[PDB]
RNA sequence: AAACUUUCAACAACGGAUCUCUUGGUUCUCGCAUCGAUGAAGAACGCAGCGAAUUGCGAUAUGUAUUGUGAAUUGCAGAUUUUCGUGAAUCAUCAAAUCUUUGAACGCACAUUGCGCCCUCUGGUAUUCCAGGGGGCAUGCCUGUUUGAGCGUCAUU
RNA sequence: GAAACCACAGCCAAGGGAACGGGCUUGGCAGAAUCAGCGGGGAAAGAAGACCCUGUUGAGCUUGACUCUAGUUUGACAUU
RNA sequence: GAAGCCUAGGCUGUAAAGCUGGGUAGAACGGCCUCUAGUGCAGAUCUUGGUGGUAGUAGCAAAUAUUCAAAUGAGAACUUUGAAGACUGAAGUGGGGAAAGGUUCCACGUCAACAGCAGUUGGACGUGGGUUAGUCGAUCCUAAGAGAUGGGGAAGCUCC
RNA sequence: GAAAGACUAAUCGAACCAUCUAGUAGCUGGUUCCUGCCGAAGUUUCCCUCAGGAUAGCAGAAGCUCGUAUCAGUUUUAUG
RNA sequence: AGGAUUGCGACUUUUGUCAAGGAUGCUGGCGUAAUGGUUAAAUGCCGCCCGUCUUGAAACACGGACCAAGGAGUCUAACGUCUAUGCGAGUGUUUGGGUGUAAAACCCGUACGCGUAAUGAAAGUGAACGUAGGUGAGGGCCCGCAAGGGUGCAUCAUCGACCGAUCCUGAUGUCUUCGGAUGGAUUUGAGUAAGAGCAUAGCUGUUGGGACCCGAAAGAUGGUGAACUAUGCCUGAAUA
RNA sequence: UUGACCUCAAAUCAGGUAGGAAUACCCGCUGAACUUAAGCAUAUCAAUAAGCGGAGGAAAAGAAACCAACCGGGAUUGCCUUAGUAACGGCGAGUGAAGCGGCAAAAGCUCAAAUUUGAAAUCUGGCGUCUUCGACGUCCGAGUUGUAAUUUGAAGAAGGCAACUUUGUAGCUGGUCCUUGUCUAUGUUCCUUGGAACAGGACGUCAUAGAGGGUGAGAAUCCCGUGUGGCGAGGAUCCCAGUUAUUUGUAAAGUGCUUUCGACGAGUCGAGUUGUUUGGGAAUGCAGCUCUAAGUGGGUGGUAAAUUCCAUCUAAAGCUAAAUAUUGGCGAGAGACCGAUAGCGAACAAGUACAGUGAUGGAAAGAUGAAAAGAACUUUGAAAAGAGAGUGAAAAAGUACGUGAAAUUGUUGAAAGGGAAGGGCAUUUGAUCAGACAUGGGCCAGCAUCAGUUUUA
């Protein structure tokens, strides 16, 4: 607000009269004359450090630090061992990477949508977001949020023809274009791993928008990023071949207990 | 939602129910028909009025029928006849009743309620 | 008050700041304003741009004379050039300006290869009876944009004459620096005193 | 040894913390431009079958006419039958009227329900006195109209 | 059927101690619950010392302190 | 049977704390990975609200004064009537007004609170009733004063 | 103001009501959960400086280049 | 204490044995309130009331009768060192435009800020004699069986070279007063010498802001009071 | 003697118009101090608060007496940069613009100064008639001390010669833009728990509708809505589209060549001096006073002059949408915001009750149950109430009402008590309590031989 504890005109009596120092309210006659005001500690005060509007709300973030970001969530779409970690029910799926025809993408009503993720592999996933519902604990239940629920499924598409209108009323289930595609559908919760279920066209889109090798990348002044380390798999290097044939052999792991 | 006319909000939605004026009572203080009368008219709901003919499918009161007696819209209710409390002293009270769990089953009709029928898309009186 | 080993700020915050502070919360909503205002615009006026034509111009002082831009009308040399009168192509969406003068061929000329570009594109429609209506193209820089003049021949011949470019300068500058007293030394001695003799 | 004093537990007091709720607040965004001498904002005094306050209205007083919806209002009465209707209602709507005494407040005053003047109809014997019903009388400034003032000044007897 | 007051409470001597203990140390000692009186103590209550000094804190009054000022008076130009 | 609350029950952690038995009660609330803040109280002659000891104690002592029966009522040191004693002693505890209050005047009902004891009484509480002018006042005239207008000031509120 | 710095609505050596105002303070009082490791200073120079700041000293944290180095709040021989 | 074996040894004719790198063997009673746990009282010894300013407090120094809830280093504009992240002679999408499942997410690029060059008051001029120079130290690698030799980034010390200012010197030429060749100097700079920065985020520190919380005697602007009381005027009343 | 003109009056003359309110934002005047400088006086806070006058949905500003020194830009307004920079300042503390460059939005124009002079061509009111925000006709008045047409410096006019390309004013329907009304899917099937299914389990249905709310506990499918699209009514009307009347015309506009002219704002500009203000420094703007111009003239070119050139605009009169603001008003959306000592002073009959002569000051106070079904009837009492009964899922929900903590009090039970209590270490006694002897029918000690550390003959 402003002007919240300021309304009223108060100031101390001081030393003589044994009380604080510290405003008392003006002389009247009612059961308020002689209370006090203005100081943080007092009944119907001041709030200390008061809020306001002018405070940093958004925050900056540079270009390519997103492209990086984006780019890595894209890569844990794939990978089983962190999308089972990440929730998700996909032990029916046959493996993921998952891509879909094109005649998903003229789908008209949700009767069509529903029986198509149960072909695909899916539904269970959906159902997950059904049994969910429940209520909240803190004070959302009387602010607009009164339910929580899980998240289902991404479906990515290239071209419309009434894939979003379908899929709309689904519980679970949202959809984003390809060309699009942030950060926040991709890894939600700051978890990597979302359970996508791509399409034949958006599928085959992804080098013409981030590129490879040979091919460029549309994005201005934009190549994917490179890793420090080729081949994530350590072991293999230390026992390999070449390394471990070089050094002297090794000391029984755990040593004697000595001078006991 | 879709459309930018239409607040989903808990604290404007229940302000409007509860100081509503008394003709947009009407339409909240509405009740299903039979599947006997769905039948006939080809309408799911209708607003309920003074002298009607009901029955009471939900509750400790379900398996009753009755009368009408008086569309209370001030409280959200409607007093049906033969729905009471005896007390101690020998004195009968009505009993309320939300018209929404209440089942109206043989219509009472004038020109505006069969014109009303008309203009939803029914056939018959 | 002071003491470390910091650099010496400048903080203007000694009047009452936090009773004029804006912040701008409204940019979101108010490019979608800006963006219903052109598209309501272009509604209302139908089959004609939103822009008017505007002409080509070269800027001022030495940091931006090499450099180009779309400047604010036509002038009244320009105009006639081509082959019309000002009043008239006020109402056909050219810009005029009764002020700008014109001291150069280059500009001259570009301005009214501009105005037959124009001219020859658009088409007019008759105040009386049938309008063949064809869309609308919203904005004239697209259709008509700014290029760059080229000033350039990238292989050429190297022709040298023992000059100096850096001892031509000292020269030219010094004449500048003494061409006051050299005339006014020129004044006496070769004049007034010698032509009394 | 009891009473008395102090510490704990169960039940009962005192008091309203804790926990859950919420037709109210606060901030931000988006749209639109509408007070008054045709009497405003504000103020007093009144009006309901039974109301003191709040909410509405002005002796046509919790309202009248006009339009829409189509049977209520409800703490207790009481009707009206208006209930196949030119129509219930503390309903919504709102374009015709009413609008006490005041107030920029305007006949002169105003710690007064003080004191006058003009036109007009009706009573008491009445151009002049008394009462009653109705309509009027402020200040500055502008445009015009009608009477005028000044050897300020022009022509004619 | 109240108020002031109230860290916790209420027996002394000497010692040492922020140099005058109701609580620490060494001795004297020590018996439920209570009622009239009384002014020896509780450095008893009253009021962030008014005396005194400090503050780069003030105000009232005085003056050949420093810098100003309404009023008044002399001269120039305008009214002429 | 969620939260909260009570418990000379139990278990873990050096600890901040956590888990759990029994009782009470009747709608929501937890763990693990992260984000974020109006995020932890014994003190401030702290702020607002509530309750103690002190204590059934201080005290309820100025205007000379009360007593005997009868009635009403559940109940009478205190109300109503009788009888006896008293005082103010007409510059009065008498009879009327001004300012100021505003129904306190008066009748019928009736004692939860108020009348620092009591109460059947009351300037209390509930429901009604009551102020009649040609001659009494106001209205009218002027006093010390106040104050429009014609004019002149002032950027102006307005000043003379 | 028949003079006391009197009285001016319990307010007078300059009334009361709101606002600027959360006025300023080198001065007083307070400043909310556990364990673990390291651990001070009251001294030098300048200041309308002496109840206060700057500057060095003492303290912690983050470490970087190296791996027995040319070191020691000490002794001895030689020599001031 | 520990919890397969590994060691050093001793005594052994030998196998094996052992007090040798930390206790095994045999026996009895009870199997639950007996042992332990908490809790209350008694007995022995010990223990002054917390918080605070101070060289120094149990203090005859200050605040505290008691309980519940509230109650005090916050946010911002410019910044410094250190740290993580992205790109790297560059870096920064978000003033603005394009799009959209609509304050989001996604896309676009002219400019412009900082950095890539300094030094002078200014007029101005403006960084390679040489493997971007020598000397001393230097991790690491190379040659060698070693001793030792070779090559030596970062950095530290040290003497030189180059650019700017400062003070002298003043060549060919030439509007005869301009021009500044080459050579120098106990001077001098926040310079060059195979570039390091820009953007976002975090703890700590700084300056302005009410600025960790409460606290003056004052000062200024615009208003309200002579029912008390001070004094004068108009009109009444009162005093055996 | 009669009638004009010029100045000034009067009327309850005919008809109009001005005041106050609200004030968040906007245009002016007026004008502080606390504070900072560790003091204090210029400075700073500040060209700010309070005070006074005046407007609108916006206001103001605006078509160069401008910015520049470039190969020149081209009305105003705002945002990003310029820049914490050029300057100012007890040169201390501190203050502080603008040009170019990139964007949002772009729209331009009117008088005076010339003779219609072969026809005051113009306008208010009165009276009359019509299709009435007006139009037509007629009668007085205004006005020649100047009302129309014509022209505005970008020009422009008056003549001569020369080719001509253009035109206009009503209402009717429809769209468009507002205010609105109505219509448009799917279970209340079976079983357990309960006072009550809106809970759990089984079996379905609709979905361009699984937003939100209501109903006796967490409802897409019970109700209102939501989504998708139809169908009306009532205004606004020139914005567009399509039509129909008209009926403008011999009049209005534009352009090539050539000759003569080409009117441009005065107690102003500019100078001196005083006070105030700015970053503006021998003086940035404003105001008072004294002096007072000009015709290739006057202004400006960020150091005072005199002398000579160049570049740039044309002051002393006026109008104008948009991008920009908004703690006030009327109408809609949202939130990592508060949750009844919080949040506005106010979730309730709050600017209310109450205090002050007066300006002003200014509180507390939300929750029975799904439904009042708000406790009939007996009996004790003068009555209030009490005991029973009765309602309800519950009266451990009784209108001193959800839950009902602590201080603080009463009763019962257990323990101790010779000038206080209350703690720490260790036992004993009294109370009370966890923990693997169950399968077929661990706790507490004793002796022996060893290891590690010690003690005593």
């Amino acid at each position: 607000s402003e002007k919240a504890g300021h309304q009223t005109s108060a100031e101390s009596w001081g030393t003589g009269r044994a009380v604080a120092r510290i405003p008392r309210v003006g002389g009247g006659g009612t059961h308020r004359s002689g209370q006090a005001a203005f100081g943080n500690m007092c009944r119907g005060g001041r709030m200390f450090a008061p809020t306001k509007t002018w405070r940093k709300w958004n925050v900056k973030v540079n270009q390519n630090e997103k492209r990086y970001a984006t780019a890595s969530a894209i890569a844990a779409s794939a990978v089983p061992s962190l999308v089972l970690a990440r929730g998700h029910r996909v032990e029916k799926v046959p493996s993921i990477p998952l891509v879909v025809s094109d005649d998903l993408q003229s789908i008209q009503k949700t009767k069509e949508a529903v029986a198509a993720l149960k072909a695909v592999g899916a539904h269970s996933d959906v159902i997950k977001v059904v049994k969910s519902k429940k209520l909240r604990a803190g004070k959302g239940k009387y602010r607009n949020r009164r339910f929580t629920q899980r998240r289902g499924p991404l479906v990515v598409y290239s071209e419309d023809n009434g894939v979003v209108k379908a899929f709309r009323n689904v519980p679970g289930v949202e959809t984003a274009n390809v060309a699009s595609l942030g950060l926040l559908q991709l890894a939600p919760g700051a978890h990597l791993g979302r359970f996508v279920i791509w399409t034949q066209s958006a599928f085959s889109k992804l080098d013409q928008i981030w590129g490879s090798e040979t091919v460029a990348s549309v994005k201005a002044g934009y190549a994917l990023p490179s890793n420090i380390i080729s081949t994530s798999d350590v072991t293999r290097i230390i026992n390999s071949t070449e390394i471990q044939s070089v050094l002297r052999a090794a000391g029984q792991a755990t040593q004697k207990r000595t001078h006991v | 939602k879709q459309s930018l006319d239409v607040s989903s909000d808990r604290r404007k939605a229940r302000k409007a129910y509860f100081t509503a004026p008394s003709s947009e009572r009407r339409v909240l203080l509405s009740a299903p028909l039979s599947k006997e009368l769905r039948e006939q008219y080809n309408i799911k709901a209708l607003p309920i009025r003074k002298e009607d003919e009901v029955l009471v499918v939900r509750g400790s009161k379900k398996g009753q029928e009755g009368k009408v007696s008086s569309v209370y819209r001030l409280k959200f209710a409607v007093q049906v006849d033969k729905l009471t409390k005896e007390k101690s002293n020998g004195a009968s009270v009505p009993t309320n009743i939300h018209p929404s769990k209440v089942v109206i089953t043989k219509l009472h009709l004038d020109k505006d309620r069969k014109a009303l029928i008309q203009r939803k898309g029914g056939k018959l009186e | 008050a002071i003491s470390k080993n910091l650099p010496i700020l400048k903080n203007h915050f000694r009047k009452h700041w936090q009773e004029r502070v804006k912040v701008h919360f409204d940019q979101a909503g108010k490019k979608v304003s800006r963006r219903h205002a052109r598209a309501s615009k272009a509604a209302k006026i139908a089959p004609r741009p939103l822009d008017l034509l505007r002409p080509v111009v070269r800027a001022p002082t030495v940091k931006y004379n090499r450099k180009v831009r779309a400047g604010r009308g036509f002038t009244l040399a320009e105009i006639k050039a081509a082959g019309l009168t000002p009043a008239y192509a006020r109402t056909i969406g050219i810009a005029v300006d009764h002020r700008r003068q014109n001291r150069n061929q280059e500009i001259l000329d570009l301005n009214i290869q501009r105005l037959k570009e124009y001219q020859s594109k658009i088409i007019v429609f008759p105040r009386k009876g049938k309008a063949p209506e064809a869309e609308q193209t919203l904005s004239a820089a697209a259709s008509f944009p700014i290029v760059q003049p080229v000033t350039d021949s990238e292989t050429r011949a190297v022709e040298d004459n023992g000059e100096s470019a850096y001892r031509t300068l000292r020269l030219a500058r010094s004449d500048k620096r003494y061409k006051g007293i050299r005339e006014k030394r020129a004044k006496d001695k070769a004049e007034a005193e010698a032509e009394k003799k």
